[PDB]
């Protein structure tokens, strides 16, 4: 367990907001590039906003995405979204959370 | 600031994360928090 | 040693801030994510600093 | 491959049927998801915080 990583962002999206999620990876050395993105649930299947992110030695692996959930791309109507999925793909890695 | 543990840092902190680093905060839900400042 | 926050405290952080500070260390096989962070008191600065007197007193 | 398989006593394939290239990869090493709330065994197994 010596290739880790963090991406760390707002508690809470605030619709609208910008939220700017950085993510570091720990252990690596060659560069490689991440997608953090945010994706509609449970489908994950209308990417609200998605930022590519080149994490390397002179990044020290460390970068952010600037993510914004553009209020009039979620649904609406007579259920607002409560929750959303952040994601991250990489070579090495993918997660996502609700 | 400070915190309980790394997950109660960052949820207090109003952080959340993703790590493969053993740790998560799924379990750091709480009652709305009134402390004072 | 390790480099002190240098960071200037920027007018987006006038009425408040919190630093969160944090490493990973992956010592034996097992990595544990380490953390912390304080409230930052910053002062109520207006970024236009409106000021509005009359010109008799 | 043996595209013959030694019969009645014929004498066996010698060597190993592998040989390995040092190489440039295109893909990355799938890491371990951590055992996030459960607890981590030392090998890296999970279990049941409980």
């Amino acid at each position: 367990q010596e290739q880790t990583y963090v991406i760390s962002a707002p508690k809470i999206f605030r619709v609208g907001a910008s939220e700017n999620i950085v993510i570091q990876v720990y252990g690596y050395t060659e560069a490689f590039d991440a997608t953090i993105s945010i994706k509609s649930y449970p489908d994950k299947k209308f990417s609200y906003s998605s930022g590519h992110v080149h994490l390397s030695s002179e990044n020290k692996f460390q970068n952010s995405a600037i993510l914004t959930i553009q209020p009039k791309q979620l649904p609406g109507g007579q259920n607002p979204v409560s929750y959303v999925y952040l994601e991250v793909v990489s070579k090495h890695f993918s997660k996502s959370k609700r | 600031g400070g915190g309980l543990n790394n997950a109660n840092v960052f949820h207090l902190a109003g952080l959340t994360f993703l790590t493969n680093a053993n740790a998560d905060d799924s379990q750091e839900n709480d009652e709305p928090c009134k402390e004072i400042l | 040693s390790y480099q002190s926050i240098n960071i200037p405290v920027t007018q987006n952080m006038v009425p408040s801030s919190r630093l969160l500070v944090y490493y990973i260390v992956t010592g034996e096989q097992t990595a544990e994510l380490v953390s912390d962070s304080v409230w930052l008191n910053i002062e109520e600065k207006c970024g236009n600093q409106l000021q509005v007197h009359l010109s008799p007193d | 491959s043996v595209a013959v398989y030694g019969q009645y006593g014929g004498q066996p394939c010698v060597g190993n049927a592998f040989e390995t290239q040092s190489c440039e990869p295109t893909r990355g090493c799938p890491t371990e998801e951590g055992c996030g709330e459960r607890f981590r065994c030392f090998s890296g197994q999970c279990i049941s915080k409980s």
